[PDB]
């Protein structure tokens, strides 16, 4: 019958690990970079465009930086396609949560519920897990501004600072070394920046091969604004820190 | 790969002989039946000393005139008792009345082959099902991962099987009595198992047709243990 | 069941409910605690149909208990509420509706303000400082929008509980067997033994 | 739950010394009206049995063709189909008694009460009835509808016990029947004139009658009948 | 029926009447209406015969599935609510039972609880339950004290029933006596009302409207 | 849906899925249990190569089943959240229909099944997770502690070790743990652990997590300096 | 409207010995003011020395039957050919009555035979499966004319010793099969007399460790 | 070789190798014999056991009043068949009052073990039946294959060594088949049959099996000292 052809996809390797997932992590590790820097009045989301033409359309894109609600935000390393189906249900599972409750969303239940979804994929039904590795940013009146990662094992955690996608390691040791718990918004934007200036496989850090992102609570007393960078903003930015 | 219901040239099921090779690396359990009771016993085998021993639980009740002594994988045994319990009881809902050993053992042996592509492959567990009723009296069954069960007078399953079988086959007489058996299952026991024979790391158990299921303490079994170096030092 | 109160005071919310379970021609008893603890700061009284008010109040309370073990956190009352009234919503439109009214006290422990929602089997909610279910409102209401001050103490509010108490024992038909009364303030909840 | 729209009245039938005899009128009627006269409710299956049937008619139709594929079914992978292993009145009795009562039990029934007559591979005679309830009774007369108010009382005149089977024969019993379906279309308004008779004989086998009619009526008695009382004209 | 139990110094006191009625026909002056369940735990039954019996009777199955999973004897509160939650499923269907689940344990103590068909469940001392609950209510309340002997508390019980039996229409037949101690149930004896009425209407004096 | 048996027996009489499902145990991070006189504590090994982690909100490695029973593990993440969830639902239910909470072996014997029943279900593969279950049954002071494994096997242990280098910390244990005197207080108990811990861990910095469970839902998580105060006063009479 | 049930009418009556057991029933089935069968017998014997009648509505009583031959064909099957007691048969029965709970069989359930120890026993069911055993009981349309006399010839009620000043009961006391043939054919010529469902015949099923014998008796036909 | 590792495969001669590897089950299975005449059909069994201390394991299975098979085979496939064999019996009796003939007996039986050689998942039956059997048509013996092939017969013998057994009755033929009321003489042929199939062992007590159905005699089984008249 049919079984000559099933590849399988949730079993254990000899040595204890999931075939899938670690291929899907192999293939991740070639997704452009996306780090994750949390500071004491903010969090900052910055990405890497996987090598852009000259004819893309920059204004009007959207790859790396994806919203689930007013609060909380992710960065994307992976297979897009992959990463909006989990993008909607995220979305629609935090509505679902506020409709019941009439509060929004913890961020880690997000974040848990989403990384239970990939668990799935990886222990029944017979189907590829999802090559998607998410870096969360978002905030709620309980442990405040919070950054998380998931990958296709449906294991997350917590962070401080976190890259996903290329060159993580280059980058975390980056980060790990100019780090500090102190650090304020402006200060975590730079960070960012200089990192993937450092670890680009690209000759130059430009505008157009980048999306960014911040959470601020620089908005209008005790409430959080999301600001997704536009392309003139970045330009901007990117000058006053003396990058370009 | 290949079917999990497929027939070896040979004429048998391959996923079911393969899980017989699972019961010979399990601890070792003996039971013996005579006219005044069957007696069940088991092997512990603690894999690490810190392991509380009477947490090892492989010999279990059924009903009050069914006990049951398992070996191989035995994290296996626990649908297939839950299973046997509900048929007892749900039995005697219906009828107002004990189960036949026979026709419960035969009812744990029909999930046996309920499995292919049901459950996605065969017990890794066999079952010594010992009980009385009062049509054919004391019993002792043992029910296998290929659906077959037969009657024993007496029967060893596990790794010192084969040994222990044979030496049933000589001391076993159809005049046994219930002391002179238990003496023989602690005997047997002590014969095939790696580690010295004690209460911690040996249980007993038996069932009559006036006390029903019991198993018995530490402190009865070692007064047993001890009656019988002491009666094997005798001559 | 049949009577229950509630009142929202400066510092606590107060309920009352009553202690006589009636079938037919006989008071079956009369020492009957019609509330449950949803959580340390929560407490929700029911009243309605045999059988569906402890069925659904037990039910609320397990998964009440089920999110504080998960998140190791305790919802607020307004959260409590609204996840209560979406399960009455929804099973007004089943197969059998539960038939069960209930008041939900509360302390906010982060706005450090007491709460009283009151929410009726068809899943209406309101948040008030002073709540009645059944035909209690018909006495209670019209005698609190008289006396009751909004900050007023919870010593105060057993004083006005009690007028309460003793206006529906003079002009209700049935014997109700007098109430359990408990508070539910900033250090949890309590019950008042002599009342 | 259903209502019987055209409808077919009494089947009447006995037991006699050799085998059994069986009856039922040509009408399909819809309510008073007298709509359908070519209607056969007698139906034999096989050569040793006829199925009665009264009540509605789009029922009856139905049960004919479940009579019909039965015998079909029976003749597969079956050389003795024409011989010890053909279908007795028995067999297709309890199979239509299951339908009956397996419809009622689903609260919506096949709106019919049926008789089964026939004569069994060892020469016994077969009389069994069964109706939309599923209900089932046996006796030497069988009749349905208005038949049970007035045919059973005549017929039981000739059969009140068992111990009168041997003692009928088929002349006296025809005799009876005939006689039973003349006074159903005296009293019966939904009967008419023209009806279908059937033997299942142990000796002569089946002799299906169609066409017959009700004759040597007694009517000449009404000229003398006038007004309701008083009246002389 | 008539069914009571009560709760004293000495355990708990138990006891029914034995009829069965359709409509105003008595159907039987001989049934038992008091499920023993285990040695511990003990189930009155007033309401449909049917339904009371045969869920009763599925009541102690499940407690003796129990007591082999957990290797406990199951308590009276779980015992209780097994029964509750499964006539909740029914709720609407038209089930008609007036149960009382009595019996003793170490964590619990002497207990019992009133369930009913419509769901209700009800830890307390003191139950009547039956169409001649009321009547039994009215000597039981009225001579009850906890420090009642376990001589004392057997015949009130009786009695109650008895009160019960004369005076409802729908209860009748005999009186089933039980004590549950610590110890467990011990029955007291089948007590035809034929005989026991005019035997306590000598001794005690009472039931003075009747003809003697 | 999918059938597949993913979990079958090979020629030799094993499951190699359930045996490569202990493999993954093997490479998780280490996780101790010890319980003493009067109470159990969990001790969890927390791998160093992850700086600039957030330690607030990243989920901690023991987790609270009920108020009074808690779980830890070693293995697979994500499959020890789907193990845990399904124990807080049983322990809810449990409560609603005996009206009394789970004991520590039933928690652990449900746990246990449901790790078994994914070892012959079609479609699935094993959990690559190993649990101690520890805490103390209702109106009870006698501690517990449980194990189980993927295969579905559980049972009842004075003290034991799971995880990466537990062949180490079982060592440790099997010499120092004395089941005639189990430790009478609870620093007792604390600093058995953290010694044995000690054994494999590297540094006890933030790379040791000790949680202390007491009779009567009496669960605290040691706080870093409280961990540290231990890790220097074995050092100090190591140096001997 | 469709209405599922129907009342066939008739009588039947059980009655223990110490050694023996008997199940009466008439032959005579009906419906509304017509006979339908003088002679269609409605107690029948099931095997393992069980007789069994199922008075009511004949299509129910004829389904249970039949399932409950079918149950003791089953029980043999799957329990090594045991003997089915009569207090097992009782129990059965109550779960094939109480399965169908909500579409009940109208239907009053007799069944008769040896109990384990030998004696006689009667089992009877109401429409929905709660059973008692008994050493006497009527069913069916004159179950209510048959049962008080039963009660006064059979367990001696009202009866007490001449001379005793009402003190001292009559002596309960087993009877003859001679003894209870009689009662059981004067209860159904009594029945008959002033009940217009009931006559025709009356057929006898005894039941003894021997095996189960007939009897047949004539009963008026009006 | 390849063509075997499932039933929905044909091998390139057109073979069906899971079917070939079922009906091998049978061959190991203990040997069972079957033979009938005019008025009388009887089954005789060989029954085995595991060792002296166990039970041997019983061969002959009883579906209804008038019918019953002997195994060969996988004991717990023969138990899967005589149930739907029981209950096939059972409806014929329920809804037709008809005792179901023999030969439909074993047209079911067959399209029961065909679904099983056509369709993936599945296996075929690992267990050869002998159903005798007397209906309206008088007695009958038939041998059941789990290839589906069902085949009427005076006599026949399937399991270990059962050629034997099968060569005396072809050799027997004319003077078992006028055996007509007498059942004591047809088991003693049928005894003498399957001895023919007999090595080292011999016919004891607690060994043999023997059942008999016929004019006016249902299907009963003899086991233990009743089976001891015809050693
Ligand atoms: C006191 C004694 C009276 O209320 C108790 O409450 C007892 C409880 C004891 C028996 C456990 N209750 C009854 O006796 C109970 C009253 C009752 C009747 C009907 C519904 C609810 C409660 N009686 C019964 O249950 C009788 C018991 C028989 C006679 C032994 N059973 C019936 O009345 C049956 C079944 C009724 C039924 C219930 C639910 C669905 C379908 C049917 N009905 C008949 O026997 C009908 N019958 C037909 C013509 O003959 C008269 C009786």
């Amino acid at each position: 019958g049919s079984r000559r052809y099933d590849s399988r996809t949730t079993i254990f390797s000899p040595e204890g690990r999931l075939y899938q997932v670690e291929y899907a992590l192999e293939s991740i590790s070639h997704a452009g970079t996306a780090i994750g820097i949390m500071a004491s009045d903010g969090i900052v989301l910055a990405a890497e465009r996987k090598v852009t033409s000259t004819l893309l359309e920059q204004d009007t894109s959207t790859e790396k930086l994806y919203k689930l609600n007013d609060k909380i935000a992710v960065a994307v390393a992976g297979l897009t396609a992959d990463a909006e189906i989990l993008i909607n249900t995220a979305r629609i599972h935090a509505q679902n949560y506020l409709k019941t409750y009439n509060e929004d969303i913890p961020v880690e239940i997000l974040v848990r519920r989403l990384s239970d979804i990939k668990q799935g994929y990886t222990q029944h039904g017979g189907l590829r897990p999802f090559g998607v590795s998410f870096i969360y940013a978002g905030y709620d009146d309980r442990y405040g501004y919070q950054l998380y990662t998931s990958n296709p094992s449906g294991n997350y955690t917590g962070w401080k600072a976190i890259s996903v996608g290329a060159n993580t390691s280059a980058a975390q040791t980056l980060l790990q070394m100019d780090y500090k718990d102190d650090m304020k918004v402006d200060d975590a934007i730079e960070l960012a920046l200089k990192t993937l200036s450092k670890t680009t496989d690209s000759s130059a850090l430009t505008y157009d091969r980048l999306e960014f992102a911040t959470i601020r609570k620089g908005a209008n007393d005790g409430e959080v604004y999301q600001k997704i960078f536009k392309p003139q903003e970045i330009k901007d930015i990117l000058v006053k820190t003396g990058i370009t | 790969d290949r079917g999990v219901s497929t027939f070896s040239p040979e004429g048998r099921l391959f996923q079911v002989e393969y899980s017989l090779e699972a019961i010979k690396l399990g601890s070792t359990a003996i039971g013996i039946a005579t006219k005044e009771g069957v007696v069940l016993g088991v092997e512990k085998r603690a894999t690490s000393p810190l392991l509380e021993s009477d947490s090892i639980e492989k010999i279990v009740e059924i009903d009050r005139h069914i006990g049951c002594a398992m070996s191989g994988l035995t994290a296996d045994a626990r649908s297939m008792i839950e299973h046997a319990r509900t048929a007892a009881v749900t039995h005697n809902l219906y009828y107002d009345e004990d189960i036949n050993v026979e026709s419960l053992t035969q009812s744990v042996c029909d999930l046996a082959l309920r499995f292919g592509e049901l459950m996605s492959r065969p017990f890794g567990v066999a079952l010594l099902i010992a009980g009385h009723d009062a049509d054919d009296g004391y019993q002792l069954f043992h029910a296998e991962p290929s659906g077959t069960f037969y009657r024993y007078n007496a029967k060893a399953i596990g790794s010192g099987s084969e040994g222990a079988q044979a030496e049933l086959l000589n001391e076993w007489h159809s005049s046994l009595t219930l002391k002179e058996a238990e003496l023989l299952v602690l005997k047997i026991l002590k014969q095939v198992m790696e580690e010295k024979l004690d209460e911690n790391n040996a249980q007993l158990s038996c069932i009559t047709k006036q006390d029903g299921f019991k198993i018995y303490d530490n402190e009865k079994t070692a007064e047993l243990i001890k009656e019988l170096k002491e009666k094997e030092a005798a001559e | 069941m049949d009577i229950i109160l509630g009142i929202r005071v400066q510092d606590s919310v107060i309920l009352a409910s009553s202690k006589a379970v009636t079938r037919g021609i006989s008071v079956l008893k009369d020492s009957d605690d019609k509330t449950r603890q949803l959580s340390p700061h929560t407490l929700m009284s029911f009243a309605g149909e045999a059988g569906d008010t402890v069925q659904f109040a037990e039910y609320i309370q397990a998964n009440i208990q089920l999110y504080s073990i998960r998140e190791d956190y305790e919802l607020s009352p307004q959260a409590v509420s609204s996840f209560v009234r979406q399960e009455l919503a929804k099973s007004i439109r089943s197969r059998r509706p539960y038939q069960v009214n209930v008041l939900i006290g509360g302390y906010d422990k982060k706005k450090n303000k007491p709460e009283l929602y009151q929410i009726d089997y068809l899943g209406t909610k309101v948040e008030l400082p002073y709540g009645a279910h059944g035909y209690s409102g018909f006495y209670t209401f019209s005698l609190l929008d008289h006396h009751y001050r909004p900050d007023m103490t919870t010593e105060e509010g057993l004083d006005l509980l009690k007028l309460c108490v003793q206006e529906l024992e003079k002009r209700m038909p049935m014997d109700f067997k007098g109430v359990i009364v408990k508070i539910v303030d900033k250090d949890g909840i309590r019950q008042v033994d002599d009342f | 739950t259903q209502q019987p729209i055209v409808t077919g009245t009494s089947v009447i039938s006995m037991k006699y010394d050799n085998g059994v005899i069986i009856a039922a009128d040509n009408l399909g009627s819809y309510g008073s009206l007298l709509r359908f006269n070519g209607v056969e409710r007698l139906i034999p299956v096989g050569d040793n049995t006829v199925v009665g049937i009264s009540g509605d008619i789009s029922d009856m139709q139905h049960i004919e063709r479940l009579l019909k594929d039965l015998v079909t079914e029976n003749a597969y992978d079956n050389p003795l189909a024409d011989a010890e292993e053909a279908l007795e009145p028995s067999y297709i009795f309890e199979y239509l008694a299951t339908v009956m009562y397996q419809r009622r039990s689903k609260m919506n029934p096949l709106w019919n009460a049926i008789i089964v007559a026939g004569v069994q591979s060892n020469g016994d005679q077969f009389l069994r009835y069964v109706n939309l309830l599923g209900v089932t009774y046996s006796s030497p007369t069988l009749a349905t509808g208005f038949g049970a108010h007035m045919a059973n009382p005549l017929l039981r005149k000739v059969v009140d016990r068992e111990s009168d089977i041997p003692k009928t024969t088929v002349q006296v019993a025809e005799e009876a029947i005939v006689n039973a379906m003349r006074v159903l279309y005296y009293r019966d308004a939904r009967s008419s004139r023209n009806f279908s008779l059937a033997i299942i004989d142990k000796n002569t086998g089946l002799t299906f009658k169609k066409n017959l009619q009700v004759e040597n009526m007694k009517w000449d008695f009404a000229k003398d009948i006038k007004g309701y009382g008083t009246q002389k004209i | 029926t008539t069914t009571l139990a009560f709760r004293f110094q000495g355990g708990i006191i138990v006891a029914v009447d034995s009829r069965a009625t359709a409509g105003n026909w008595v159907a039987s002056q001989t049934v038992k209406k008091v499920i023993e369940i285990n040695p511990f735990l003990l189930g009155t039954i007033a309401g449909g015969a049917a339904d009371c019996q045969f869920w009763e009777t599925w009541l102690g199955s499940q407690c003796r599935l129990h007591e082999l999973r957990e290797k406990e004897r199951i308590s009276v509160a779980a015992a209780s609510k097994i029964l509750s939650n499964l006539v909740y499923q029914y709720k609407g269907a038209g089930l008609s039972m007036g149960t009382m689940i009595c019996g003793y344990t170490r964590k619990e103590g002497p207990t019992i609880y009133y369930v009913d068909s419509d769901g209700t469940r009800l830890k307390g001392d003191i139950f009547c339950v039956g169409s001649g609950q009321t009547f039994a209510y009215g000597v039981l309340d009225s001579n009850y004290k906890w420090d009642l002997s376990v001589e004392d508390a057997l015949y009130l019980g009786k009695r109650s029933i008895l009160a019960a039996a004369h005076r409802d229409a729908y209860s009748g037949g005999s009186v089933n006596l039980y004590h549950v101690t610590e110890d467990g149930w011990i029955y007291h004896g089948n007590h035809d009302v034929g005989e026991l009425f005019w035997k306590v209407k000598e001794e005690e004096g009472s039931f003075n409207n009747v003809i003697g | 849906g999918y059938d597949r048996a993913l979990s079958i027996f090979s020629p030799d009489g094993h499951i190699f899925q359930v045996e490569y499902a202990l493999e993954a145990v093997k490479r998780g991070t280490c996780a101790v249990g010890v319980k003493g006189k009067n109470c159990v504590v969990l001790g969890c090994e927390r791998r160093s190569t992850l700086k600039l982690q957030d330690t607030r909100i990243t989920p901690s490695k023991v987790s609270k089943i009920d108020s009074h029973v808690v779980l830890s593990f070693s293995g697979l993440n994500a499959d020890s959240r789907i193990l845990i969830e399904k124990a807080r639902v049983e322990a809810q239910s449990h409560r609603l229909t005996l009206e009394d909470p789970v004991t520590v072996e039933y928690l652990t014997r449900y746990v246990a099944g449901v790790q078994q029943r994914y070892t012959q279900s079609g479609g699935v593969r094993p959990f690559g997770v190993s649990t101690l279950i520890a805490g103390f049954d209702p109106r009870d002071d006698e501690p517990k502690l449980y194990q189980t494994e993927p295969s579905g096997i559980y049972s009842s242990w004075s003290a034991q070790t799971i995880g990466r280098n537990s062949k180490t910390v079982r060592e440790f244990l099997e010499k120092n743990y004395d089941r005639k005197e189990p430790p009478a207080t609870v620093e007792e108990c604390v600093k058995l652990t953290v010694r044995s811990l000690l054994e494999v861990v590297q540094t006890g910095a933030k790379n040791i997590e000790i949680t202390v469970v007491k009779p009567d839902s009496d669960i605290v998580a040691l706080s870093s300096e409280e961990i540290n105060q231990y890790v220097t006063q074995i050092e100090q009479e190591k140096q001997e | 409207q469709f209405n599922p049930y129907g009342d066939n009418g008739g009588t039947i009556l059980g009655i223990a010995g110490e050694d023996f057991a008997v199940l009466a029933g008439d032959t005579r089935n009906i419906t509304d003011y017509s006979i339908n069968s003088r002679y269609e017998p409605k107690v029948f014997d099931c095997g393992d020395n069980i007789v069994m009648s199922a008075n009511g509505f004949a299509a129910d009583g004829d389904a249970l039957v039949k399932r409950f031959k079918n149950s003791v064909k089953w029980y043999h099957f799957d329990h090594n050919d045991k003997k089915l007691s009569i207090n097992s048969a009782a129990r059965n029965i109550q779960h094939l009555l109480y399965g169908k709970r909500f579409f009940p069989y109208y239907v009053h359930t007799i069944i008769a035979g040896l109990d384990e120890d030998g004696k006689g026993a009667v089992y009877s069911f109401d429409p929905v499966g709660s059973y008692e055993r008994e050493q006497c009981r009527a069913g069916g349309a004159a179950a209510s004319l048959i049962m008080p006399f039963l009660d006064n010839q059979v367990n001696f009620k009202n009866q007490y010793e001449p001379g005793t000043n009402g003190k001292v009961k009559k002596p309960l006391k087993y009877l003859s099969v001679e003894e209870v043939i009689k009662l059981v054919r004067d209860s159904f010529t009594s029945a008959t007399e002033r009940h217009i469902q009931v006559g025709d015949g009356l057929e006898i099923l005894i039941v003894t460790k021997d095996g189960v014998r007939k009897e047949f008796y004539e009963l008026k036909r009006d | 070789n390849n063509y075997d590792g499932d039933t929905v495969t044909f091998s390139p001669t057109g073979r069906l190798f899971q079917v070939e590897y079922a009906l091998e089950a049978i061959k190991q299975g203990s040997v069972t014999v079957g033979l009938r005449s005019n008025t009388h059909a009887v089954l005789v069994a060989l029954k085995r056991n595991a060792d002296e201390l166990s039970s041997y394991q019983k061969k002959i299975i009883k579906c209804d009043e008038h019918m019953g098979l002997s195994l060969a085979g996988l004991a717990p496939d023969a138990r899967v068949l005589s149930n739907y064999l029981r209950q096939q019996c059972n409806y014929s009796s329920l809804v037709f009052n008809r005792k179901l003939a023999v030969e439909r007996a074993g047209h079911l039986l067959c399209d029961k073990a065909q679904k099983n050689t056509q369709s993936y998942g599945g296996r075929p039956y690992g267990v050869g039946l002998l159903i005798i059997g007397y209906d309206k048509s008088g007695a009958h013996l038939l041998e059941f294959q789990p290839s589906g092939n069902v085949t009427e017969l005076y006599g026949t013998a399937i399991g270990a060594r059962s050629q034997g057994a099968k060569t005396y009755l072809e050799r027997t033929l004319d003077t078992f088949i006028k055996i007509d009321g007498n059942p004591d003489e047809l088991i003693k042929a049928g005894v003498e049959a399957i001895s023919q199939s007999l090595r080292d062992e011999s016919l004891t007590v607690d060994n043999l099996s023997i059942a008999i159905v016929g004019k006016d005699t249902p299907f009963t089984i003899y086991d233990g000292e009743a089976v001891a008249k015809y050693i």
